[PDB]
């Protein structure tokens, strides 16, 4: 992007946001997996992994 | 209003039920019948 | 795998005839449905109550 | 915290309803009670229990304790509204106003439930408030309360799926279905047992096997009994660990009449010890006698009365004093011959005993509605 765009005072925080972890693929499986119907015992930790 | 001049002075309707037809009979059959397998 | 399901089948196949030839009438005795049946009369008789059960 | 708290009340009538049987209660259940912080739901248990004189100190630790959670709670609550999050103070007790739950009573359980309500503005907080909420409302028995945050609970699944508080809420719909005396309605809500989970307040997953069997076999017939809980392999691998409860189930279904009234008396006797079936102990086995006996009995017509006894179950004037109360109660459709021996049938059409309840719902409603008539205009 532009060198303008990279000036210091211009921009006041940059956030990087990095692919998810084994810990953080979980979770959204875990929000994500609110509206289905399951069947008991999944161990989502594996299909995480 | 409502003074009403005094001359003298679910949870609980199908066990009663069950006290109707169940009052006093049977209450503890866990021998009578163990009573009844060498009488019958 | 034919030898599990052919006694499954053969359930099946027996109250398939056996409701076929109890149709045609009102009152009958089981000595004539275990002759036309061509079978006894006590599993006849109990397979029978498991219908009415 | 509130996912042990349901021992607690049926260790509470572990201690008061057995009279004989009131001492490992009072053992365990102080044994939980004088710890974990608890001050409130026991006095009038310690009334119903003995002296236990000396309390004092064990009250004055333990309201100590209790007021040193409450001013750390005023210590946060003065640094969450300084520099605010997501309305910090709302949001330290609304995790701890559920330990105020349980250690204080339900006043600052529900102002702090109902205040906190509106302060997280997705439901993914509510409605574990209001599962909060519904497990106080069996636990003071608030049967008023309940039927608010049912329907206040059920308004928010619809948005999403929600299937973790959807099916888990079956679950309290059950057990309140059984709770009153439902069993239609409590097998219907027990119908999958496929979801239903390794809970907290089931933490046996074979005792919620038991309870959904028990409603099951009155609750239906023989199809939905030759399909439903005879070919489910989820259903008969967790039984396979029961010796009793598979031969009381299947006794009944492989006509082994006999033997039924054997664990009948064991799973009866079981039911009578059992909290939330004792209400209605006395009401279940009693549907199960004239269930089995109609079930035998509208097989024949000519099968007299003195068969019963060596095939079905002894005592012969026994078998003449429980049918003899059956007819007479108007049910256990049958006519039974006396002197010459024999017990014959009939069969009644749906064209009277489908007209005695419409009678019964019409002088029922006709008694409401005449009396909220005489209630209101004066």
């Amino acid at each position: 992007l532009d060198s303008a765009l990279l000036r210091p005072g211009r921009i006041d925080r940059k956030i990087e946001f990095p692919p998810p972890n084994e810990e953080a693929r979980l979770d959204i499986l875990k929000i994500h997996s609110r509206k289905m119907n399951l069947t008991r015992g999944i161990n989502l930790r594996k299909i995480a992994e | 209003m409502s003074e009403k001049k005094q001359p003298v002075d679910e949870d609980n309707w199908d066990d009663d039920n069950v006290e109707d037809d169940f009052s006093n009979q049977l209450r503890a059959e866990l021998e009578k019948h163990g009573y009844k397998m060498e009488t019958s | 795998i034919i030898s599990t399901h052919l006694a499954k089948l053969y359930d099946n196949l027996l109250e398939q005839n056996l409701i076929r030839v109890i149709e045609p009438f009102s009152r009958v005795q089981i000595e004539h449905i275990s002759s036309l049946i061509k079978l006894s009369k006590a599993d006849v008789e109990r397979k029978l109550s498991q219908m009415i059960l | 915290p509130k996912n042990p708290d349901l021992r607690i009340a049926q260790l509470r009538f572990l201690l008061s309803l057995p009279e004989h049987r009131g001492d490992a209660a009072v053992r365990d259940e102080l044994m939980a009670a004088v710890r974990d912080n608890n001050m409130a739901p026991y006095y009038e248990a310690l009334c119903k229990s003995l002296d236990w004189q000396i309390d004092v100190d064990l009250l004055n630790k333990m309201k100590k304790a209790n007021e040193d959670e409450l001013k750390r709670l005023d210590e946060e609550l003065e640094d969450a509204e300084k520099n605010l999050g997501e309305s910090e103070i709302r949001d330290a007790m609304m995790a701890k106003a559920e330990y105020l739950c349980r250690i204080g009573d339900k006043e600052g359980a529900l102002t702090a439930f109902r205040k906190t309500y509106d302060k997280t503005v997705a439901l993914g907080h509510r409605l574990d408030i209001v599962f909060y909420l519904l497990r106080i409302g069996l636990f003071y028995m608030d049967n008023d309360l309940i039927t608010r945050n049912t329907e206040k609970a059920k308004s928010l699944i619809e948005e999403g799926g929600d299937w973790d508080r959807r099916n888990r809420l079956k679950v309290y719909q059950g057990l309140y279905c059984v709770a009153i005396r439902d069993f239609k309605q409590a097998a219907e809500l027990f119908l999958d047992t496929v979801s239903t989970f390794t809970s907290y307040e089931l933490m046996d997953y074979k005792t919620f096997v038991t309870y959904t069997v028990y409603v099951s076999m009155i609750a239906l017939e023989r199809p939905d009994l030759r399909e439903k809980v005879i070919k489910g392999a989820e259903i008969l691998e967790v039984l396979h660990s029961l010796p009793a409860v598979r031969q009381y189930l299947f006794s009944l279904y492989e006509c082994r009449y006999s033997v039924f009234f054997q664990s009948l008396a064991v799973v009866e006797q079981e039911m009578k010890k059992d909290w939330l079936f004792a209400p209605h102990y006395r009401y279940y086995v009693r549907e199960m006698r004239i269930h089995a006996y109609s079930q035998l009995l509208e097989s024949y017509r000519s099968l007299t009365l003195g068969y019963m006894a060596e095939a079905f179950g002894v005592g012969v004037e026994f078998i003449d004093q429980e049918l003899s109360r059956f007819i007479a109660a108007g049910r256990l459709h049958c006519k039974i011959d006396k002197v010459n021996e024999i017990v014959e049938t009939n069969r009644p059409d749906s064209k009277n005993w489908q007209y005695q309840e419409t009678i019964k719902k019409g002088d029922l409603l006709l008694n409401r509605v005449q009396k909220l008539s005489r209630v209101i205009n004066m």
